[PDB]
């Protein structure tokens, strides 16, 4: 979307990552596997859960229509009353439909941002120690075991050790 | 051949779609519907309290005591009231109810009446207090409203009436009374000796003096006469004073307002559903944790907010790739 | 001189500006105006249907048949009605029209009347049905409203009137009638023999009994008398019953409501424009594909939505660099 | 703007690119020339056209005022009626003026995003085969003919072939 | 060891928090409160102009001249009017004020009256123009409203009244008058010789004919009689015509409308505060440069816009890091 | 936030930079020190000041309630009048509370964007002349005196001179 990661330079999503929303796919001599990044996954759950509740709570104090009756010589205020209740219903229907459209868009771009920030978190740790293929992957120059992959996910990758 | 690590994101078998400003039908991994679109099609109890279903009677017919509405002679407390669009049993004897819509607005803040006697038939010594009409049949025999009395002359005489009721109850009191408008001077004297008559009514705030209008009118329920009814709220310790020399449809019963609270008069053809609900509409009841619904704008109870939308769905997950 | 490829974006000679929250007058390559700001200054036909332009007449003056409004004695169907702010030709003979605003609200849902005779002048044998006044001049000679009759005594007598009209048409029927309020008892007896008079009117739903108010009043159109007019809708198969012994401005003509639909009464000083439009306002007509406009809030037809904005412009292109 | 491309590291726009909204300027032995990127140009046209229509369609069910009349003893409800109609007109005027201001801002940043995503689409294809000048251009180490430039625009640039 | 340059941003000791959609209590470096939440608790002058504080009097009691309201016999111009919820001194002699709420709506557009005499007591030759009652005591002795006169019979006679006032002022004129409703026919003849009476009132737009309603009513202020009052605006060069043969509470004083503008009737128990303000509410005055406030929805003056929010705070700075 | 700079790859803010909102921390043989970037700081002040005023000015034409009175047989229109005034107050309260929530979010991401655009302004000037540590800093290969640091802040860093 706006940040170019989801359906961008990362061509598609992973069926195999059932663990969270964003994460890694490693492969080395030991074996390959998926592992969700629990930090940015949890960050997003919180952000999105709050958005949802904020949308529900903002619409609490809303217009509520009421039955009123009028006789056949009160047609002007009958009509006035109708116009006023439709009026408020139409304002609130618009406020709901638009809020959803606007925040849906923000939510999708928010996920796009989180994926891009994760790619850049890895990119800034590796630097010369890995080749940026550009499809979402990094080709290691040195060998990287399961201890070494764990450090990348931790955010504790020692660059001076491997160069 | 060399080791590598990739960055990616979730995908799944979801086909749930949402909309944005620039893009429609966007498939996502997770979405949340926030709009309730279904109802049970029934009129239920509102949180354990049964509604008042008037069936074929109107609020007027109920309160005045049309004989067809004998079902509602002493109704228990209610949560809401349900009236049909055009109830069959209204004012059996034709004529209007004065300030009817304002009376109905009062019912919206009332949950229970307690009907009581304020002027017994037995106290009408000098007048015949047993007037009836074939416009109000009860089992083929002519009859009349239960809660008001049609006074007529006795012994070719209609002496001036002078009656007071003092509201010695603690509750506000709904009092109803009426005036009869006859066809011609013949019927005027035949029912009430006096040819020129009046009804005066007075409380601490009311100051009324009604005069009958004698005129030829189109037959309604086989009657060219009309009856016009009035009402008032009589405060505790206040008293109502009636004076009349003819045409007086006097009160027999009044209503103590014993319980006030949230209520409403729904117009609905539906009958009682034998269910319970937290939220009710005129076309059905809603059981839902959704924050919005689109069933009907008029609701009572703990309800979701009404919108005219056909669909409201929030994206929670990622754009889902095929 | 090695080969190279650059990434860039569009620029052009555009000076179109748009606004954002953080920034004003932002020049862009492409923009779209979405606000219509002009109108033709004319009252047009609405989708081929000409409006009813009352010119110097009022709705009252038209319907009662003020002689100055003879132009509108049988008007063809209309799309909307245009009345001036203070029309010259209202009730020529002074006095009020009862429930006038509610009658005008009915016109908003009516597109065509068909005026018919319901009580011919020739049927007034015992009364003079040719009363006129210099307050309603038609070509210098004194005259009166065309659609109602001023009945006065004949042969120093005003016998009680008893007339019925039964609506045997299929359409609803607008009936108008009136009561005359004189200056003093002298003029009362001089016009109608009887000193104490009444007018009773009855339908299936109407029950009226009017009594004239004799009093001295400021001269209006050289008259201290007043005329108060009334109206009703007479349903098919219902009948109206008049009874009176004086002061009765009786109906001659009534109006069949033959076409109902969308309409409105615009207040406007403008005259007919001889154009056609899909959207009309009181100050002019709009021909526009814009979704918004700011011409006037009161419109009729297929119109854009009205806003009070002076400018609404959407960016579609890029920020344009100088 | 927000994404730093338009009026950022790409210093200005190109008068010469009349073909579309974003694109390329090549130069080699054969000849130079402009060519719009039809993918991201078309993507933007669709996005922006939809936005416009969504803004128009959301305001469909809106308040419509109506002439009502009152006599001189109905001043309270005359006034009430006036306040209610001005009320709704003011609410809707605000809803229009604000929607435009908010979406104009998003639209300009959307273009900024598309230009940046195009720069990164090229950058990730070339890598070591070209020098990132930083003004929006890439200086080729190897020679690149019109067949070779076409591959960059296609998204079919073979990196292993030239290194 | 080697040289280096870093890019960073501001942080400080701020604990100011703001909210977004996805996140609450977000600490920022700088924020701006835009909601005024306090008031001075006083009723002040509005931009140098003192309000009219009626204290224990009502608008009716003031305008008719209840003797308890002698404080307000000629009040200077005002900015707004402050009336208590249930003022003690209303209509001392019981009864209603006709179209009272519509009169009060007029006061909202009025800043100053100038009271003048239009019918002096000395002009009542044939009637006693000195009627009083113990329901309106002024210092223990019985009295009456100051601005209207209670006419009664003189020498066992009540000849028909016929009086005109022509508004030869340049300003619109508020005229008030009344009718007395007695208990029984005994009191009717005892006060006004005639048993059957009327009051007719006429302007260019008014055409009224009041008849007293004789009836027994609950004692209010020790009185079973009622007085019903009426009002009108008399345009310049128009005249009002009174005719009556009994029960007429005639005008003595009327009010010239000399200043029109913004005003309002606040309901408040508060007393005058001896302050000045640019914005006033019924519970206090606001001095604030904030664009919003949440004090009270009814305000007068140059005021911030009212919201029901408890907190409105805009982020201006960066997210502040611990 | 959305752009990954503030509380992202730049781990925290600086107490010592009291000069502006964004800037630099240099260190060389001469001495270290903070200096705000006056261009992007001023750009942000203008943007944010305008936002604030736009929020205030948009709410100018708003609903204003008025005292009306009704007698005890005008309960339907009394109630109607009440529902209409609460109605408009609730619509406007929602419009205020929501505008603030939406623009607060945008403002924080706007700062995040400005910091990231400043990092990229430096990054694109240095290129191979400095090592991108990834914590927000650049390690110089060549020595850089106070004249040389000033050029980076100016935007007048001569890359050909030092390579
Ligand atoms: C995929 O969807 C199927 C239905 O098509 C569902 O039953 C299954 O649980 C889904 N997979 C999950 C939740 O992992
Ligand atoms: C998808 O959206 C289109 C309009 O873009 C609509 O017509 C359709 O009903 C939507 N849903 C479907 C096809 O299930
Ligand atoms: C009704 O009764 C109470 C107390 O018994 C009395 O004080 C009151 O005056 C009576 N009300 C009237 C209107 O006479
Ligand atoms: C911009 O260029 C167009 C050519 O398409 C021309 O019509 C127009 O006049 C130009 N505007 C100005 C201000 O020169
Ligand atoms: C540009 O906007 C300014 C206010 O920001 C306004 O005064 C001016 O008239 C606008 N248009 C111009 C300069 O053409
Ligand atoms: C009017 O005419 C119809 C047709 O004969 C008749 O059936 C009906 O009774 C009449 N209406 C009234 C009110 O008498
Ligand atoms: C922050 O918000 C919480 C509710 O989530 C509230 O209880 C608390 O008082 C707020 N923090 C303050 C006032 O410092
Ligand atoms: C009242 O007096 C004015 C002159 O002061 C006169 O022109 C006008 O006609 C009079 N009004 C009436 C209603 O007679």
């Amino acid at each position: 979307g706006l940040f170019g990661a989801i359906a961008g330079f990362i061509e598609g999503g992973w069926q195999g990552m059932v663990d969270g929303w964003y994460g890694y796919h490693h492969s080395n001599e030991q074996g390959s596997g998926y592992a969700a990044d629990k930090e940015s996954t949890q960050k997003a759950i919180d952000g999105v859960t709050n958005k949802v509740n904020s949308i529900i709570d903002k619409m609490n104090t809303q217009f509520e229509a009421v039955g009123r009756e009028f006789n056949n010589l009160e047609r002007r205020i009958e009509n006035l009353n109708k116009k006023m209740e439709d009026g408020f219903l139409d304002v609130w229907t618009y406020n709901a439909e638009l809020l959803v459209l606007m925040e849906n868009e923000r939510t999708l771009d928010f996920h796009d941002s989180n994926v891009k920030n994760l790619y850049d978190k890895v990119r800034l740790q590796l630097r010369d120690n890995a080749k940026e293929l550009g499809n979402g992957c990094f080709e290691f120059y040195h060998r990287c075991d399961n201890e070494c992959m764990e450090s990348v996910r931790n955010g504790t990758y020692d660059y001076p050790q491997y160069s | 051949d060399p080791d590598q690590i990739c960055i990616g994101y979730h995908a799944n078998n979801s086909t749930e779609q949402v909309d944005t400003i620039m893009e429609k039908n966007v498939t996502v991994t997770h979405a949340q519907d926030i709009l309730e679109k279904t109802h049970n099609g029934k009129l239920c109890d509102l949180d354990g309290v049964k509604p008042l279903i008037l069936r074929d009677c109107s609020v007027a017919g109920w309160l005045l005591g049309n004989p067809m509405c004998d079902e509602f002679l002493n109704v228990p407390e209610w949560s809401y009231i349900v009236e049909k669009i055009n109830p069959a049993n209204d004012l059996c004897y034709p004529g209007n109810f004065n300030d009817y819509e304002e009376l109905k607005h009062l019912l919206s803040r009332i949950n229970h009446f307690e009907k009581i006697q304020i002027i017994p038939k037995s106290s009408w010594s000098d007048h015949e207090a047993s007037g009836v009409s074939s416009a109000c049949p009860y089992q083929g025999r002519s009859s009349f409203f239960r809660n008001v009395v049609w006074l007529t002359k006795k012994d070719n005489a209609y002496p001036t009436i002078k009656r007071s009721y003092n509201n010695t109850n603690q509750e506000d009191l709904l009092v109803l009374w009426g005036i009869h408008h006859p066809n011609d001077a013949a019927e005027q004297t035949r029912l009430y000796q006096n040819p020129t008559t009046y009804i005066s009514v007075g409380t601490s705030t009311l100051n009324q003096r009604l005069v009958p209008k004698i005129a030829t009118r189109s037959k309604v329920n086989g009657q060219s006469g009309r009856m016009e009814f009035f009402w008032t709220i009589l405060k505790p310790n206040d008293a109502i004073n009636f004076e009349s020399n003819g045409n007086f449809i006097a009160p027999e019963n009044a209503y103590k307002i014993v319980k006030k609270g949230d209520s409403t008069i729904m117009k609905s053809e539906l009958e009682y559903g034998n269910c319970n609900t937290k939220c009710q509409t005129p076309i059905g009841a809603i059981n839902s944790s959704m924050p919005f619904h689109n069933i009907h704008p008029l609701t009572i109870g703990e309800c979701p907010k009404y919108v005219k939308s056909s669909r409201l769905v929030l994206a929670t997950g990622l754009r889902n790739s095929p």
